[PDB]
């Protein structure tokens, strides 16, 4: 690895700078190396894997939207033929976007999950492997599209299983959780009513214990609570 | 497109 | 090159579609491969190219100013040391950015410049290459950081000497060289006065030129007269 | 910043 020379604390340190800077792809390079010195992660930690990530392939997901739409007007009733390099760059793009969730995915399996003991670390990857697995679901039109689609469910069901059990119903872990794992049944699994439901008993949940919150606390939960409206609102 | 986080 | 065994316009075709996209890096990348077949660059195909690289660029820049006043903080009295990741982040985001500008100077020397004939395309390619050591510029402190200012400016110069004979005052082309030519003697060449001068001389010039213009050229000129005020405004 | 094209 590229990084494996560097520091552990100076790979953090570069992490935040690279934040600070808009530079996602640097940042997700600093923080892979920060997880290969094979550490657990503290929270604060686990949030600029995921930042990093989540940004990088943000990006990678809009772009393959607005290449398949292209491509997809160009496959229509009189639309002239342009020959091979539309498919051919939204593959390109598709297949960094692949190449991306994979080395996710493998930092999770290599050896984040199998370490990650207490709920709230454990959930926070759970949730990350579904994440990723519904990103390489997007773009699938295989023989394992499948697979892939069960891939994060199964994922996303074991972090639902363990946040139930041991968060309150307003962690916002619990409720981001939901919240994806909601858009999952919506878009990927072809579930609105499960989407619907899901986001739903989550906000009610939340709502019903507010009451128990600081300030500060109550900030961070209202607001993913106002997502779930949103799509709530979106959907209904 | 909705919203995850 | 890695585009060596793409179809011109194939090269072209797809970097249309990475703007559209937002990809600035595969645009500039399938610029350089198109510039590379040897061929001269039609007007679409000169704007393809600047538009890429100023966007690849300017993402750096704004990065390097980032990292840069992060590291200027660093050394101010009562700052605690952090070691030396700062410096040496904003040096490989720099070394990068450098290396941009070396791709671009080169693609010009290599042999845009010196086929181009029309005042068009010369005055175009002279500005870019004054605007690509303007950058380099920015980040040297060295040895050569005179021979680079010089080397930005007599680029400039050339293309304002160009521009002045071939092309009329309201000339997009004209006008945004020396909207760049002003900024350079603003913000590198440490002559304000300068600046302000030829920007204002610059706007009065295309402003007695207008009546000549149909509608759609005046409107692209007097979209480059307003950053000229802009800049004035700033200055002033 | 200054503006440029
Ligand atoms: C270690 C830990 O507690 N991590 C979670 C923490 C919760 C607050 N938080 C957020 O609310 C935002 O992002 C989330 C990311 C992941 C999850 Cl599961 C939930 C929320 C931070 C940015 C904000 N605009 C959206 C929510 C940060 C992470
Ligand atoms: C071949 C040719 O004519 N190229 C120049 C052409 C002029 C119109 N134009 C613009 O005005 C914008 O960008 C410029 C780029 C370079 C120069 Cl020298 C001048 C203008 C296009 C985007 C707009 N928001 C700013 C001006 C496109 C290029
Ligand atoms: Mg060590
Ligand atoms: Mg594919
Ligand atoms: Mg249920
Ligand atoms: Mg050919
Ligand atoms: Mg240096
Ligand atoms: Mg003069």
């Amino acid at each position: 690895g590229a990084m494996g020379s560097m520091e552990r604390a100076s790979l953090i340190q570069k992490a935040k700078l690279a934040e600070q800077a808009e530079r996602y792809e640097d940042m997700a390079a600093f923080m892979k190396g920060a997880v290969e010195k094979g550490e657990e992660l503290s929270c604060e930690e686990r949030n600029l894997l995921s930042v990093a990530y989540k940004n990088v392939v943000g990006g990678q997901r809009a772009a393959w939207r607005v290449l398949s739409s292209i491509e997809q007007k160009s496959n229509e009733e009189g639309s002239e033929e342009k020959g091979p390099e539309v498919r051919e760059y939204r593959e390109k793009v598709e297949t960094e976007l692949q190449g991306v969730c994979d080395t996710v995915l493998g930092l999770l399996d290599s050896h984040l999950i199998k370490e990650a003991g207490d709920a709230e670390s454990r959930v926070f990857y759970l949730k990350m492997k579904g994440d990723y697995y519904r990103y390489l679901a997007e773009v699938a039109t295989g023989d394992d599209k499948k697979r892939i689609i069960d891939s994060a469910r199964s994922a996303y069901q074991e972090a639902m299983d363990i946040s139930k059990k041991e968060m309150p119903p307003t962690n916002p872990i619990r409720l981001g959780l939901a919240l994806n794992f909601s858009v999952f049944h919506y878009e990927i699994a072809n579930s609105p009513e499960e989407a619907i439901s899901l986001a739903k008993t989550t906000f009610d949940e939340a709502m019903a214990d507010l009451h128990t919150l600081s300030e500060d606390s109550y900030k961070d939960s209202t607001l993913i609570m106002q997502l779930l409206r949103d799509n709530l609102t979106l959907w209904t | 497109f909705p919203a995850t986080v």
